[PDB]
C-alpha cells in the first residue's frame, strides 16, 4: 500500500518539507532516522534501524535543496534523493520545458523507477508543484507526460497551485499557466486546486495570524495530505482507498479539478468557546469562506463531494448530518446526481507539531468536492492570458528557448473547449 | 478497516471514549491548550524582544 | 453491567510485517517457562501438593 | 400535593445523551441515561468530570 | 446429514459473518479457541451443519471468507473467536475493487473466483448431504455484490438443486455512503432474480430505526447491526439444529413461500427487542411476541407493508409453547386484518416450533413475508438509475473495462419487470382464469 | 374482562389523569412501584379492566398520555406514580399547539394522530373485550381541544360500536383563563355533539365554589380540583371493577340517560364532602348522603338545575347498604319537587348498588343528571362566540391555518340549535 | 427548548450586557464561564440548556450576538469582567458608526455587516434544535439599531419567516429626548416594523426613570438601574421556558392571546412590586396590591396613558408564591373596576401565567429580595396616542426639511420619507378605527 509523492519546484520542496515533518512526527520516527508497520507507505525499513521517504526533491536551483540538506533532516533523507540542477529555469517555462529540463528528467525517471522496484502495492503518484514558476510547470509538465507514457493508467494526483486571481508574484505567470494545464487537462488523473490567497484568507480568520508567512500555508497543505492519506496509512471503521477518489468523484475523463477544504481550522483559545462536534465542523467544511480556492460553490452546481473524517466519529453523527446538509437549499446538487456524497471514517486522531497554530482537535474533516466554479476560474486565468498575448509582450523569449506561437493558440483552444465543456456539462 | 488493521474491534479505550457520548460530542485536552496560548504569547514576546 | 464484563476471547496481532527471524536467534525474543516463579501460599513447593 | 404543569424543568424524557445540561458517562441504553438526577443526587460535577469512563447509572 | 455452508463477501459481509459466528458459536457451546466446554448432550447432536470434529472436540467452522484488500481478514482474524476460521477458507487477493462492480465482476473476480470454486467445492463435498449454500454480501461494494453475484452464478450452474440464501443489504436514500450505489444494485439484482434461490433484502435504514425507537441505543454501531441480522439469521437455522415439535427446514420454508420462480424477496423481522430500562413494564407472552412481529417498525427493510398485499407469510419460533396459542394467534392475525392479505391463496401463513431458545431468551420469533410492497425498494432504486444514466454517469469507469450500455439497458428493463409482475400479481383478480 | 381504555389530552387531561390514576392504583391497592400489595382478593380479581401484569404481580395502566409538549410528559413522569407508566404509551409531539384549535385539528393533529391511533389501536387490540373509551380533555386549549375532537372523530370512525366517556372541561365567565376560550369551546362542541357518545360537563369555578364552602380550605390548588374529579371518575366506574347488589355498566347509565341521541350532556356531582373540621360532627346515612348528592351548590358545573328541569338522571352507590332506604330516598326527593321533574317521563331516577366503597369511607355516591338546564352555560358561550365573531375580531390566527369563516358560522348555527332543542323539551 | 437573543445598537449591547450578568447569577454560573466547583449535580440544573450551551470542559457560552458599527462599547465588552463568558466571534463590531442616520445604517454601512451576522446566527441555530423564536433589542432613537436593525430584521423574515421575532425596542421620549434627527430614525424604522416583527413591546427611559425616583427612591439613576429592570422584565418573562411552574406560558402563546389583527402588535408593559430594601420589609407584599400597581400609568415603562385607551388585552406573569385562587381573585377585582374599561371585542380580557421559581437579585443593585412579583403586558390604544404625538413633531421639522440633505446624500430620495408618512397615518387610522 505504498505512495512516493514526487516534489517540483521551490514551492513543491516546501510543501513537502512541511509534510514530511508531520510524517516524521506523526509516526514516531526522529529525524535522525530511528524509532525509540503504518508507517511502510512512506518510509522503508532500510538496513537495521533506518528509515528513508519515498520521495524526490527536484529543482533546477541549488539555494533551497542544499539548504534542505544542511538542515535538521541530513540523516534522514538519502542523499541520492535530493536532485538538484545547476541553473535556474527562471520563470521561463520553454526553458524548463526544452532547454534545461531534458538533462534533468532522465536522472529523476531512473530514481523514480528504483523506489517503484521496491513499491510492491504501489498505490499511485501524487505530485507536488506549482504552474506559476518555471521549473514547477515547465519541467512538470514533460515529467508528467514521461511517467504517463510509462505506466499509464497509474494514479497521479495533483495538488496543484495556480496563480491567484488579484494577487501575484511575477508577471509572465499566465502563460505558465496555460502551457501547464494543455498538459494537466490530459495527463493528470486527479487534481486538486489550491489557491494562495484563499489559505491566507483562512488563516486571517480562523488561525487569527495577522502575518502569517509560507510555513503556515505549507503546513496546512500538510494537515490536509495527512488527512487525505490516513485511510491508507491508519485504520478506521469504513476507510477508502486512492482508487476510491477517481471511481466516485470523476463523473467523466476530462473533469478533474477538485475543490478542497478542511475544518476545524481553529486555534488554542478559540477551541475553549466553540462546541465543536460533528455536524457542525461538517457545515463549516461547505461555506465558501473555508475553502482553498477562493472560489464561491454558490455559482455552480455540485456534481460529487468526498468527506474524509478522523477522530473520535461514528457512522451515526455522519449520515444525520449529510441528511441535514441534502436538506438545506443554500448549496444545490445537479440533478444527474441524486447521491453526490461520499464518506470516509478513520480512527485516528489528526497530529500535533511543536511551533504550530492549530490546536489538539479529537475530530477532523477533510473535503474534497467537484463543482462548476473552476470553470469561472479558468476564464478569469484566460482572460488575463489573452489580455498580455494580444500585444505579443514577452513571447521572443519563449520563442528563443526553442518553441514557437503554435503552442501558445492551441492552448487557448484547449482551454476555450474546456470551458465550453464545463458549460455544458453544468446544465 | 479497509486496508490496514492496527487497533482490534473492541479495544478498551477506543470503546470508553466511543461509548461516552459526551465525549464524541465535546472533548478538549485543556493542558495542551494553555501550553499552545503561552507558546504564542512567548512568541510575540520574543517578536517584540527582537524588535527593541 | 457493562458489556465488556462478559468480554471473552483471545485476540491476536493485526496486520504487520512478515517475521523473517526464526526462533533459534539469539537475538529473536522466547517463552522461558522455568524457573518455576512465584508461588503463592505456603507449602506450594511439589506441583501434587 | 401539587404536581407542577406545563413545560420547563426538562425531566426523565427530554434529557439525552447529547444536549447542554447532562453529565459525562458510559451509557448504553437512553432511558437508562435518562435519569441522573435521580440516580445521582448530590455528587459534585468534578468528580463526574473525574469518572470520566464509568457506569456510575442505572 | 443436512448441511449448510456460510461464505462471506466484502467488509460488510466479513463483519456480518464474524458476528453470525461469534452467536453460533456461544449458542453450540464452543469456546473462542474452537474446543467444545458445553454442558448439556443436545449441543453436540446437530453441530455438523456448521462444524467439523478436527481433534479432541476442535470443531473448526464451514466458512469461507472473501475480499479483496487485507484489512477485513486482518480485523476478522484479530478479533474474539478469530482463532477458530481456518486459514485455507480465506481465499483471497491483495488488490481491491474500489466500489466497482464491474472491477469485482470482470477483471478481479475472473482469476480469483477460480480459487473460491476450489475452496468452496470442497467444502461442499467435504460433506454427506449438502441442504444447501447461504451467502451474505452487499450490493453497494464491488467485491461484496459484482465477485458475490459472479460466485452464486457459478455455484449455481455447477449445483442446480441445492437452496441458496442470500441476506444483501441493499442501498437506500436516507443513508447513501457512495455515489455508484444504484449502479452496483440493479446490476447485482438483475443477477439475483435469475440465480438466488431466494433473497432476504436487508437495508441499514431500518436497523438504524430498530435500534433508534425500539432497543433506543445511544450510539447504534454496526455491532448492533450486525448482531441483529446474524440473530436473524440463527433463527432461520434454528430448525435443523434442534429438535420442535414441528420442524421445517429451509426447502420447506421456500416451497410454502415462493408461488412463482422469480418472487423470492422476502422482508424479515425479530421478535423480542426491547430496551433494557423497558423490559419490566412489559407482559412477557406468546400474544406480545406475535403482535410485534407483525409491526411495521419491528421489519428489517425500509419498505412499509401496510402500501401492498402479503402474497405467503412464515414465522419462526423458538422455545417451548403451546400449538393452540400459536395456531389461534395466526388465525387471529389472519382473519382481521383481511385487506393485506391476497385473496387467491387463503391461508397464507406457515409455522414451525423448535424447543431451544436463543440466549439470554425463553422463547422467541422470526418472521418471513414475501409482500409485494418490497417492489417500492426496487422502484426507489431504480428512479436514481435512471436518472443518473440518462446522461452516461460514471459510465467510463464501466464501459472502460469492457461492458457497454446494452448490460445497463437489459437490468434496468429486468427491474422494471421484476416490478411491474409484482404490481400485477398485487391487484391480480381474485376469482377468475383465462 | 370488560375493558376501559383511558386517553389524555393537554395539560388539564395529562394532570386529571395522573391523579385519577393515582387514586385507582391507590384503590387496587398496587404500590407507587407498580407492584401488588392489596389484602384482600377482590382487589385482584377485576384489575384487567385497568391493568395489564406485565411480570411479577407488576401491573401498568391501561392508558394513552398524548399532547404538544414535552413538559406535561416530564412532569408525570416526575411526580409519584410516575413509573408505573409504560414509557411506550407517551405518544408526543413536539411543536405545540398554544390555545389554537386550527393548529390542533389541522396542521399539528394531521401528523400526530396517526401514532396515536396506532398506540390505541395497539392497546385495544392487547385486551379482549373492550367495554368503551374514556377522555380527559379541555375545551379551551389547542392540544386538548382541536387535537382531542380529531381523536374522537377517529376513534369512532374506527371502532363504531364501542362505548365512550368524555370528561370534559369548560371554561367559566367568571374564571377565564385564554382569550380564544369560546372559538376553541364552540367548535369542540360542535365536534362532541355529533360525535360523542355521552359527556360530563366540568368547569372550575364549581369545583373552586365546592372547595370554598364544603371542603373550607385556604389555598385550593389544582390538585383538590382533580382529586374531585378522580373522586367522580372512579365512583362512575365502580359497578365493573367489583360485585354488587345491583350493577350498572357504561351502557347501561347510557340507555337510562339518553332519551334522544343528541342530548348526552350531563352534569354531575360527588358526595358525600365536608371539611376534616366537621368531620366528626356528622352521621354516615343514606339520607345524609342524598340530601347533598341533590343539592345545587354540590354540583361540578356552571348550570343551575332550579331554572331548568331534570329529564333524567343517575345516582350510583357504594357500600354495602339497604336498598329500601335508597329507593324511599329517590322516592321520596322525586315526590316531593315534582316540578322539578320532566312530566312525559316517569321515574326519572336510575339507581344502582356497590357493596365495595372507596378506601377511607363506608357510605359514598356519584350523580350524573341530564338535565336542560345544561344549555345555560351554552347560550352563555355562544353570546361571547356572536360578540367577538362579529367583525372578525382574532380570525386571522384562524383563517391563516386553513380554515374559513363557513367553520364559524356552522359551528354557531348547530350551537343555537342545541339550546333551541334543548330549551324546547324544557 | 432554546432561544437565541441578539442584541443591536449602544443600547442593545447595554442591554444585554445587564440580561446576560442578570442569567449568568440566576442559573449560578461565575462570570469566567464555569460553575463554581462546589457545585453539586441535581434536580434542579440543566435549566440553563434554553440560554447556555456547554462547550469543551466545563465552559458555557451564551446564545447571543452583539453587534455595533461604533467598537468602543464592544471593546469595552471584550474587555470588562466577563471577558471568558462570550465567545470572541460572537460580538459582532464595525469600524465606523451610522451617526444617528437611518439612511447611512441602512444603505451604505450595513450592507457589509448584515451578512455576517446572519452567517453566525444561521450556524447558531443549526445548534439548537428546539429553536422557540427570536428577540431582538434595539433603540430605534440611534443610527444601527434603527438603520442596520432594519435589514436584519427584513433578512430574518426572508430566511426563516415563520420563526418569532420579539421586537423591545426602544422609543424616544415624547418630552426629554438626547438627539434631534431622531424623528427620522423612529419613523423609518417604525415603517419597517410593521410587517415583520411579530410582537412589539414600548420601551421609553422618561417612565423607567419615573419609576425609579419614586418608587425606588433613586435620585440619581443612571442607565444601568434601567437595563436592570429591562433584564428583570426578560427574566420575569422567560422563566415560564426555563422553570417549572403551575401553570405556565410559553414565547407563542403571546401571539394568540394578545394580537387580534395582524397590524396591531404594540404592547404595553409594567412590573411589580418595585420595591426598595427598606419598603419592602415594612409592607406585606401580596398578589392584591401587586397587581393594583401593574395598573397606574405612574408604574408603566412607555409614557402613555392607558385611562385614555381601551385594554384591547392583557396577560399576566407570576413569580413565587403564587396559588392560582387569590391570582383568579385579583383578576375579577379588576374586571369589576370601573375606572379601566375593555374593548367590546374581548370580555375574556385576561391571561394568566404562573411560575415557581421567584425573581433573583443582584448584588450593586436596587430591588431586595421579593417572595412575589407580577409582569405586565397589555395592549390598548394609548400607542395611537404617542405614535400620533411622534407623528405631530416629525411633520413639524419635516415641513421645512431640516437635516434631509443627510439622508439624501447617503442614497436614499424622498419618496421613502413619503411612504412611511403615509403608513405611519394608516397605523393611527387602524389605530382609532380598531378602539371603536
Ligand atoms: N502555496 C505556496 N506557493 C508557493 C510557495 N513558494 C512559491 N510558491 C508559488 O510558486 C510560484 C513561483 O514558483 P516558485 O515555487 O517560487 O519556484 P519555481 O516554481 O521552481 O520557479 P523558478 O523561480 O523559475 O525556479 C509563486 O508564484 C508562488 O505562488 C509556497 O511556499 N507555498
Ligand atoms: N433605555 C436605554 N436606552 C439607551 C441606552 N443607551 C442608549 N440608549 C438609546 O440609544 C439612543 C442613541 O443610540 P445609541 O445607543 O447611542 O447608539 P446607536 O443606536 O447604535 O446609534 P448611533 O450612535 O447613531 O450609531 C438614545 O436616544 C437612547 O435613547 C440605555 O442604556 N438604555
Ligand atoms: N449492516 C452492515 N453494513 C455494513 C457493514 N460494513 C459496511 N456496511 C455497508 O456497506 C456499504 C459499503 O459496502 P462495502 O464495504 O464497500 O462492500 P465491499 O466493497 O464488498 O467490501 C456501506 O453503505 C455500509 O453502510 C457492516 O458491518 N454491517
Ligand atoms: N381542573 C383543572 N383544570 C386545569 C388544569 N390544568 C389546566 N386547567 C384549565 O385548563 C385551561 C387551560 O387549558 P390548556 O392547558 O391551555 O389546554 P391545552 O392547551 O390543550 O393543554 C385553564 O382555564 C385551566 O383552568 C388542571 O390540572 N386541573
Ligand atoms: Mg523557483
Ligand atoms: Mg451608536
Amino acid at each position: 500500500r505504498e505512495v512516493i509523492s514526487i516534489h517540483i519546484g521551490q514551492a513543491g520542496i516546501q510543501v513537502g518539507n512541511a509534510c514530511w515533518e508531520l510524517y516524521c512526527l506523526e509516526h514516531g520516527i526522529q529525524p535522525d532516522g530511528q524509532m525509540p508497520d503504518a508507517f511502510n507507505t512512506f518510509f522503508s525499513e532500510t538496513g537495521a534501524g533506518k528509515h528513508v521517504p519515498r520521495c524526490i526533491f527536484l529543482d533546477l536551483e541549488p539555494t533551497v535543496v542544499d539548504e534542505v540538506r544542511t538542515g535538521t533532516y541530513r540523516q534522514l533523507f538519502h542523499p541520492e534523493q535530493l536532485i538538484s540542477g545547476k541553473e535556474d529555469a527562471a520563470n521561463n517555462f520553454a526553458r524548463g520545458h526544452y532547454t534545461i529540463g531534458k538533462e534533468i528528467v532522465d536522472l529523476a525517471l531512473d530514481r523514480i523507477r528504483k523506489l517503484a522496484d521496491n513499491c510492491t502495492g504501489l498505490q499511485g503518484f501524487l505530485v507536488f508543484n506549482a504552474v506559476g514558476g518555471g521549473t514547477g510547470s515547465g519541467l512538470g509538465s514533460l515529467l508528467l507526460e514521461r511517467l504517463s507514457v510509462d505506466y499509464g493508467k497509474k494514479s497521479k494526483l495533483g495538488f496543484t497551485v495556480y496563480p491567484s486571481p488579484q494577487v501575484s508574484t511575477a508577471v509572465v505567470e499566465p502563460y505558465n499557466s496555460v502551457l501547464s494545464t494543455h498538459s494537466l487537462l490530459e495527463h493528470t488523473d486527479v487534481a486538486v486546486m489550491l489557491d494562495n490567497e484563499a489559505i491566507y484568507d483562512i488563516c486571517r480568520r480562523s488561525l487569527d495570524i495577522e502575518r502569517p508567512t509560507y510555513t503556515n500555508l505549507n503546513r496546512l497543505i500538510a494537515q490536509v495530505i495527512s488527512s487525505l492519506t490516513a485511510s491508507l496509512r491508519f485504520d478506521g471503521a469504513l476507510n477508502v482507498d486512492i482508487t476510491e477518489f477517481q471511481t466516485n468523484l470523476v463523473p467523466y475523463p476530462r473533469i478533474h479539478f477538485m475543490l478542497s477544504s478542511y475544518a476545524p481550522i481553529i486555534s488554542a483559545e478559540k477551541a475553549y468557546h466553540e462546541q465543536l462536534s460533528v455536524a457542525e465542523i461538517t457545515n463549516a467544511a461547505f461555506e465558501p469562506a473555508s475553502m482553498m480556492v477562493k472560489c464561491d460553490p454558490r455559482h455552480g452546481k455540485y456534481m460529487a463531494c468526498c468527506l474524509m473524517y478522523r477522530g473520535d466519529v461514528v457512522p451515526k453523527d455522519v449520515n444525520a448530518s449529510v441528511a441535514t446538509i441534502k436538506t438545506k437549499r443554500t448549496i444545490q446538487f445537479v440533478d444527474w446526481c441524486p447521491t453526490g456524497f461520499k464518506c470516509g471514517i478513520n480512527y485516528q486522531p489528526p497530529t500535533v507539531v511543536p511551533g504550530g497554530d492549530l490546536a489538539k482537535v479529537q475530530r477532523a474533516v477533510c473535503m474534497i468536492s467537484n463543482s462548476t466554479a473552476i470553470g469561472e476560474i479558468f476564464s478569469r486565468l484566460d482572460h488575463k492570458f489573452d489580455l498580455m498575448y494580444a500585444k505579443r509582450a514577452f513571447v521572443h523569449w519563449y520563442v528563443g528557448e526553442g518553441m514557437e506561437e503554435g503552442e501558445f493558440s492551441e492552448a487557448r483552444e484547449d482551454l476555450a473547449a474546456l470551458e465550453k465543456d464545463f458549460e455544458e456539462v453544468g446544465a | 478497516g479497509r486496508l490496514v488493521a492496527q487497533v482490534p474491534n473492541e479495544d478498551p479505550e477506543r470503546l470508553k471514549r466511543v461509548l461516552d457520548a459526551k465525549w464524541r460530542t465535546i472533548g478538549v485536552d485543556k493542558e495542551t491548550l494553555e501550553l499552545q496560548a503561552q507558546e504564542k504569547k512567548d512568541r510575540e514576546q520574543a517578536e517584540k524582544d527582537r524588535d527593541e | 453491567m457493562l458489556p465488556t464484563d462478559t468480554m471473552k476471547g483471545t485476540f491476536a496481532p493485526g496486520t504487520t510485517k512478515r517475521k523473517t527471524v526464526n526462533m533459534y536467534d539469539t537475538q529473536s525474543s522466547t517463552f522461558q517457562p522455568r524457573p518455576e516463579g512465584p508461588f503463592e501460599a505456603e507449602h506450594i513447593t511439589d506441583q501434587p501438593a | 400535593t401539587t404536581v407542577a404543569g406545563g413545560k420547563g424543568a426538562r425531566g426523565e424524557i427530554t434529557r439525552r445523551p447529547g444536549e447542554s445540561g447532562n453529565p459525562y458517562g458510559v451509557s448504553v441504553f437512553v432511558d437508562e441515561y435518562g435519569k441522573w438526577g435521580s440516580a445521582i443526587q448530590g455528587m459534585p460535577l468534578t468528580e463526574t468530570r473525574a469518572r470520566m469512563q464509568t457506569k456510575y447509572f442505572p | 446429514m443436512r448441511e449448510i455452508v456460510h461464505i462471506q463477501g466484502g467488509q460488510c459481509g466479513n463483519q456480518i459473518g464474524a458476528k453470525f459466528w461469534e452467536v453460533v458459536s456461544d449458542e453450540h457451546g464452543i469456546d473462542p479457541t474452537g474446543t467444545y466446554h458445553g454442558d448439556s448432550d443436545l449441543q453436540l447432536e446437530r453441530i455438523n451443519v456448521y462444524f467439523n470434529e478436527a481433534t479432541g472436540g476442535r470443531y473448526v467452522p464451514r466458512a469461507i471468507l472473501m475480499d479483496l484488500e487485507p484489512g477485513t481478514m486482518d480485523s476478522v482474524r484479530s478479533g474474539p473467536y478469530g482463532q477458530i476460521f481456518r486459514p485455507d477458507n480465506f481465499v483471497f487477493g491483495q488488490t481491491g475493487a474500489g466500489n466497482n462492480w464491474a472491477k469485482g465482476h470482470y477483471t478481479e473476480g475472473a482469476e480469483l473466483i477460480d480459487s473460491v470454486l476450489d475452496v468452496v467445492r470442497k467444502e461442499a463435498e467435504s460433506c454427506d448431504c449438502l441442504q444447501g449454500f447461504q451467502v451474505c454480501h452487499s450490493l453497494g461494494g464491488g467485491t461484496g455484490s459484482g465477485m458475490g453475484t459472479l460466485l452464486i452464478s457459478k455455484i449455481r450452474e455447477e449445483y442446480p438443486d441445492r437452496m441458496m440464501l442470500t441476506f444483501s443489504v441493499v442501498p437506500s436514500p436516507k443513508v447513501s455512503d457512495t455515489v455508484v450505489e444504484p449502479y452496483n444494485a440493479t446490476l447485482s439484482v438483475h443477477q439475483l432474480v435469475e440465480n438466488a434461490d431466494e433473497c432476504m433484502v436487508l437495508d441499514n435504514e431500518a436497523l438504524y430505526d430498530i435500534c433508534f425507537r425500539t432497543l433506543k441505543l445511544t450510539t447504534p454501531t454496526f455491532g448492533d447491526l450486525n448482531h441483529l441480522i446474524s440473530a436473524v439469521m440463527s433463527g432461520i437455522t434454528c430448525c435443523l439444529r434442534f429438535p420442535g415439535q414441528l420442524n421445517a427446514d429451509l426447502r420447506k420454508l421456500a416451497v410454502n413461500l415462493i408461488p412463482f420462480p422469480r418472487l423470492h424477496f422476502f422482508m424479515v423481522g425479530f421478535t423480542p427487542l426491547t430496551s433494557r430500562g423497558s423490559q419490566q413494564y412489559r407482559a412477557l407472552t406468546v400474544p406480545e411476541l406475535t403482535q410485534q412481529m407483525w409491526d411495521a417498525k419491528n421489519m428489517m427493510c425500509a419498505a412499509d407493508p401496510r402500501h401492498g398485499r402479503y402474497l405467503t407469510a412464515s414465522a419462526l419460533f423458538r422455545g417451548r409453547m403451546s400449538t393452540k396459542e400459536v395456531d389461534e394467534q395466526m388465525l387471529n392475525v389472519q382473519n382481521k386484518n383481511s385487506s393485506y392479505f391476497v385473496e387467491w391463496i387463503p391461508n397464507n401463513v406457515k409455522s414451525s416450533v423448535c424447543d431451544i431458545p436463543p440466549k439470554g431468551l425463553k422463547m422467541s420469533a422470526t418472521f418471513i413475508g414475501n409482500s409485494t410492497a418490497i417492489q417500492e425498494m426496487f422502484k426507489r432504486v431504480s428512479e436514481q438509475f435512471t436518472a443518473m444514466f440518462r446522461r452516461k454517469a460514471f459510465l467510463h469507469w464501466y464501459t472502460g473495462e469492457g461492458m457497454d450500455e446494452m448490460e445497463f439497458t437489459e437490468a434496468e428493463s429486468n427491474m422494471n419487470d421484476l416490478v411491474s409482475e409484482y404490481q400485477q400479481y398485487q391487484d391480480a383478480s381474485a376469482e377468475e382464469e383465462g
